[PDB]
């Protein structure tokens, strides 16, 4: 049809309100997070991530896309905060291992011939 | 006192095997290697895991019947009385109490491992 | 039909109930039990004294692979490429060309036996019985690397164990 | 020399160490129940000295038996890493060695190697017992070829 | 004793001073947190979250993205705990 049905939110504004929530809850994880894993960074480096991990989707206008994009991002806190993930799962957002790939044109000519 | 020199070497035997046991291998240890074991994955501490009332109760009722075992070790020696009625009769009293704070925890829930 | 597997009641007459009373307090299914563990320790074991003795198998049984050849010398591969096609784990990589004297033959025949599932699909596609399993099960490596199988290491299976794939093969074709 | 009594130690050392090779259940798959196969009467892997055994901290070997996934890989590389030294890794089955049938699959990891170190690749999908079997004594003889004390003494 | 109206003044000015992208200079008792200190609503939403260990309550989202100047948070803590001076 015309229109289509919400997943949670009716509006644009009740989307946000639930990205302010799941952001809320993470920011707050995070500290339990690096104490409980054990994780060799910071709370603010955690913070960081998550926040940009958060940017990385503030493009999104349509509600049903936002809505399942914090469906998922509670289902990644709930898997944090039961330590179903395990340290390497959480460090993962941190790609410490991959090497800094080319980003200007001159680079990425050099190493092959990906755009 | 052959008792002392005995307990003596039985100590000094089982302290020099320790000392071979634990300090003659060939050693190599990190970090990830001494972690907790649980099964492929790290423990949680949690708060103060053994509890439940169950486990105090045994210890209670078994502090108790040790208690009148106690009062029972010495009728070997009770049985050499001339007065044999009377020994029999506390012997006996003795045990009858026993059977009814065994029956009197069993009927009031007690030896129970309940939900 | 159908039948009940727990759907009886105990008889409760005096012998009978005096029979559960014995059972309890004198433990004579345990005891059965114990007779029961008697009565294996007096028996021969079934282990055999491997490797002096090893586990019977079957001429349809599938192990490592070969390539094999006519009794001229020539190879049976003509680089059709069928088994290649069929290999439920693409384990089975070809490359094929003219020979110098003209035969469609292989240049490159790989068997990556840790991604092979040992199924004998490709024995079973194969035209010509140019690859087989053969019967050998016993070539662990200690790396990684020497299970990665060349056209060379092929070809000197099927020339080590010819003899004996051979005979299998007599033994079991006219099922096939 | 002092290095006849080195190595006669040495041996010594490898002998009591390859006649008590206790490994670890690590079955993951379908290789777990020829594992068990090669543990039943038939071939009996306790007439060797490799007992059935329990927690890493007394396991000597590793058996890789089946598939490993991307889910399960961290597990192995823990108990990996909580075994007691000297340990080895037995890899069992086309899954465990390179991935197998399932290779090219977005949840399996292309071989154990990638987490752990493998001292023995046992072939087949699965292997039969009797191959494991002559895995496990081709690790034993591994380690009876191992110059730990010789190579102390050159040092 | 309830803390007076200074008394939520000052926390809410040093734990606001705290925050990195607000400059303390910048920082006023009206300015508010998006166009004048160039924030955003993540921002506001973690400076809330510092109203929030401090002030020992929770401020609710339903309420809690009403406060954008300093002042406002002032007066939300100020309403909330029955404050009068
Ligand atoms: C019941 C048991 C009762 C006691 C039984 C005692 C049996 C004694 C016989 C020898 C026991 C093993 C000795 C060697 C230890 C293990 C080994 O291989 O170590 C290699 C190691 C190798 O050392 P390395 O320096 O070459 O390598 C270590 C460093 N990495 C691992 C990084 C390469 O040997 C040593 O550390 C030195 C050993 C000295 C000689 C010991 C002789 C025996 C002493 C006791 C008698
Ligand atoms: C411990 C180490 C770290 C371990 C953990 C690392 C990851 C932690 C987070 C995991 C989840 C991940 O962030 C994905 C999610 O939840 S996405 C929610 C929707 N996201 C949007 O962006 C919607 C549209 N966006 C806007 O409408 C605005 O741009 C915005 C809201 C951004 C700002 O609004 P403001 O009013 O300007
Ligand atoms: S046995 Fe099966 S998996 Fe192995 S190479 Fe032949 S067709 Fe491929
Ligand atoms: S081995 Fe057989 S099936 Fe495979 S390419 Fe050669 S002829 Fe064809
Ligand atoms: S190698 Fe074959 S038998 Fe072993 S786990 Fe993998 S699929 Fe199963």
């Amino acid at each position: 049809g015309t229109s289509v049905k919400p997943i949670f939110s009716r509006d644009m504004n009740e989307a946000k309100r639930r990205v302010r929530e799941l952001y809320r809850a993470w920011y707050r994880e995070v500290p339990n997070t690096v104490h409980l894993f054990q994780l060799d960074i910071s709370v603010k480096q955690g913070r960081d991530k998550v926040r940009e991990m958060f940017m990385k989707n503030a493009h999104v206008t349509d509600p049903r896309v936002v809505d399942l994009l914090v469906i998922k991002g509670k289902m990644e806190l709930e898997e944090t905060i039961n330590v179903w993930k395990q340290r390497t799962h959480i460090m993962r957002f941190f790609h410490e291992t991959e090497a800094p790939r080319p980003t200007d044109f001159l680079s990425k000519f050099y190493v092959g011939h990906d755009p | 006192m052959n008792i002392m020199l005995t307990l003596l070497t039985n100590v000094t035997l089982a302290s020099l095997l320790v000392l071979i046991a634990f300090w003659l291998p060939q050693l190599n240890a990190y970090s990830e290697k001494t972690s907790p074991y649980e099964c492929g994955f790290d423990p949680m501490g949690s708060a103060r895991l053994p509890f439940s009332m169950k486990f105090f109760l045994v210890a209670i009722t078994f502090l108790l019947f040790d208690l009148e075992i106690a009062l029972l070790l010495p009728l070997p020696w009770a049985s050499q009385t001339n007065n044999l009625k009377t020994m029999l009769t506390m012997a006996l009293f003795l045990l009858i109490l026993l059977a009814a704070s065994l029956a009197y925890e069993w009927t009031q829930k007690g030896l129970e491992w309940a939900e | 039909t159908y039948k009940f597997v727990n759907m009886r009641e105990p008889s409760m007459d005096m012998k009978s109930v005096t029979d559960r009373a014995a059972q309890t307090l004198l433990w004579t299914e345990l005891v059965r039990g114990l007779g029961m563990t008697l009565s294996y320790l007096f028996r021969e074991p079934a282990t055999i004294n491997y490797p002096f003795e090893k586990g019977p198998l079957s001429p349809r049984f599938r192990g490592e692979h070969a390539l094999r050849r006519y009794p001229s010398g020539e190879e049976r591969c003509i680089a059709c490429k069928l088994c290649e096609a069929v290999c439920p784990a693409q384990a089975i990589t070809i490359e094929a060309e003219p020979r110098a004297d003209g035969s469609r033959r292989t240049t490159r025949y790989d068997i990556d036996m840790t991604k092979c599932i040992y199924c004998g699909f490709c024995q079973e596609a194969c035209p010509v019985d140019a690859i087989v399993e053969g019967p050998n099960f016993e070539f662990s490596t200690e790396t990684h690397e020497e299970l990665l199988y060349n056209k060379e290491k092929l070809l000197n299976n099927g020339d080590k164990w010819e003899a004996e794939i051979a005979a299998n093969i007599q033994a079991d074709y006219l099922y096939r | 020399r002092g290095e006849y009594v080195v190595a006669k130690l040495d041996d010594l050392v490898n002998w009591a160490r390859r006649s008590s090779l206790w490994p670890m259940t690590f079955g993951l798959a379908c290789c777990a129940v020829e594992m068990m196969h090669m543990a039943a009467p038939r071939y009996d892997m306790d007439r060797f000295g490799v007992v059935f055994r329990a927690s890493p901290r007394q396991s000597d070997v590793m058996i890789v038996a089946g598939t490993l996934t991307n889910k399960m890989a961290p597990a192995l590389r823990k108990v990996y890493d909580q075994m007691p030294e000297p340990r080895y890794v037995v890899s069992m089955g086309s899954c465990a060695n390179g991935g197998g049938y399932y290779h090219y699959s977005y949840s399996v990891v292309r071989g154990c190697d990638r987490i752990v170190p493998v001292d023995i690749y046992v072939p087949g999908c699965p292997p039969t017992a009797e191959a494991l079997l002559y895995g496990i004594l081709q690790l034993q003889r591994k380690i009876k070829r191992e110059k730990r004390l010789r190579i102390w003494y050159r040092r | 004793p309830p803390l007076t109206l200074e008394a939520i003044k000052d926390r809410v000015l040093y734990v606001l001073k705290l925050y990195d992208k607000i400059d303390p200079e910048k920082l006023s008792v009206n300015s508010h947190f998006m166009k004048d200190l160039g924030l955003d609503s993540l921002d506001q939403v973690e400076i809330i979250m510092a109203m929030e260990d401090e002030f020992g309550f929770e401020i609710p989202d339903i309420d809690a993205e009403k406060l954008m100047c300093p002042q406002e948070i002032v007066d939300y803590i100020a309403d909330k705990k029955d404050v009068y001076e």
